[PDB]
């Protein structure tokens, strides 16, 4: 299956540099076009440019003339975008996407890399269990920087009845909560565990919700 | 550059009703028998999903309930019977020339019968108290319509400082909304009091839904 | 049939 691999996030000092990666698998790397798209969370899409892996032809959105450089590494099956002189304005999700045919429609998409341009520390979250027909449980993921965090319940197996709320920012530190609703018969009888990923610090925390 | 203008900015459509979304380009995106206009669907926290390419071709796996039409500078996204999972933002995008442009987006909200919030309150965990902190969490889950308010009370007195709220977009399975409210205190503060109360006021009822716990 | 430049290229009949 076609897959575009992108890191979860990039923390970048203003002025520093950052070079986003997109590793393609599941097809001959030297076919189609790889495109890069910018999006501030909450807002629209904006096209940065594309590279053709067969011959490295590039096309670039002249608004990013002096910001974006697109390159590649054939042996790595990886496409790159480097951003010059990162400011707070470059903080956004950057998706890579591959055309479905030729240079046209964007069939396949990476998950997106959230770039945060900031001096601040990299702080991992503290995860806290939240325990009290149907029963609601949760996890509080407190005190992390920068975004994002990924929450799953039971390694993915609890998909439904879940609510993972947008983070709030208070003092260069994000906090979010996740809720899960399961049947009473299911808990405490069965283990319920929230799994928290914080990519920018390479952290993965598991926390079982135990009754009081 | 071609500017792509969509309309409306957003729309609400009932669980069986019709959604029709429009996209106008600054100049033609047609050449030969091809219209280089494409449509995407996005739900929060995920990449866009290609729905339609070349004006009217459904991508593989995309329900027959989605249909596109148009020519030249005017394009139309139509959605057959609107299901709950269609709550999303929809984008048009052209492949005609270098500098691809997207439309500004159109958020589709689903219309729905009212539902009261399911309210749940949670004391600070033992792990948090160990660090000198004390967050009390309240979830107000699965309600419609989206407007809601939360009141915190400590030992019977309303409390305004230290609360932070977060809201979800419309749920893809039941078209409801949810909110989370956290009251962050210090351990010492938390330990000065006994009763902690979260009250939700929603259109569904004239009286707040109250949820409580006592330390001890 | 004609060649259309989107910026790769297409032959459309």
């Amino acid at each position: 299956e076609v897959q575009l691999q992108q890191p979860g996030a990039e923390l970048v000092r203003p002025g520093g540099s950052v070079k986003l990666s997109c590793k393609a698998s599941g097809y001959s790397f030297t076919t189609y076009w790889m495109n890069w798209v910018k999006q501030r969370p909450g807002q629209g899409l904006e096209w940065i440019g594309m590279i053709q892996p067969s011959d490295s032809e590039t096309r670039l959105n002249q608004k990013f003339k002096d910001k974006a450089t697109l390159t590649l590494d054939r042996s790595s099956s990886t496409v790159y975008m480097q951003l010059s002189s990162p400011t707070s304005d470059d903080s956004a999700v950057y998706y890579c996407a591959r055309t479905g045919r030729g240079d046209a429609w964007l069939t396949y998409w990476g998950q997106g890399t959230s770039v945060t341009v900031s001096s601040a520390k990299t702080t991992p979250p503290s995860v806290y269990p939240l325990a009290p027909s149907m029963v609601t449980l949760g996890c509080l993921v407190k005190g992390y920087f920068p975004e994002p965090v990924t929450v799953t319940w039971n390694s993915g197996s609890l998909s439904s009845g879940v609510h993972t709320f947008p983070a709030v920012l208070q003092s260069d530190l994000y906090t979010l909560s996740s809720s899960v609703t399961v049947p009473s018969s299911t808990w405490p009888s069965e283990t319920v565990t929230c799994n928290v990923a914080h990519p920018a610090s390479s952290t993965k925390v598991d926390k079982k919700i135990v009754p009081r | 550059n071609i500017v792509l203008t969509q309309s409306p900015v957003s729309l609400a459509v009932s669980l069986g009703q019709r959604a029709t979304i429009s996209c106008r380009a600054s100049k033609s995106v047609s050449t030969s028998g091809y219209s280089y206009m494409h449509w995407y669907q996005q739900k929060p926290g995920q990449p866009p999903r290609l729905l339609l390419y070349l004006g009217s071709n459904l991508e593989s796996g995309v329900p027959a309930r989605f249909s596109g039409s148009g020519s030249g500078t005017d394009f139309t996204l139509n959605i057959h019977p609107v299901e709950e999972e269609d709550a999303a933002t929809y984008y048009c995008q052209h492949i005609r020339e270098l500098t691809r442009s997207f439309g500004g987006g159109t958020k589709l909200e689903i219309k729905r019968a009212d539902a009261a919030p399911t309210v749940s309150i949670f004391p600070p965990s033992s792990e948090q108290l160990t660090s000198g902190g004390a967050s009390v969490v309240c979830f107000l889950n699965n309600f419609y319509p989206k407007d809601i308010n939360v009141k915190w009370k400590i030992d019977g007195s309303e409390r305004q400082n230290g609360v932070l709220n977060s809201w979800t977009d419309q749920d893809s399975k039941d078209s409801t909304y949810s909110m989370s409210s956290t009251l962050t205190l210090t351990k010492d503060e938390y330990e000065r009091h006994n009763s902690y109360t979260c009250e939700a006021t929603h259109k569904t009822s004239t009286s707040p839904i109250v949820k409580s716990f006592n330390r001890n | 049939c004609q060649l259309i430049n989107t910026n790769g290229s297409w032959h459309i009949c």
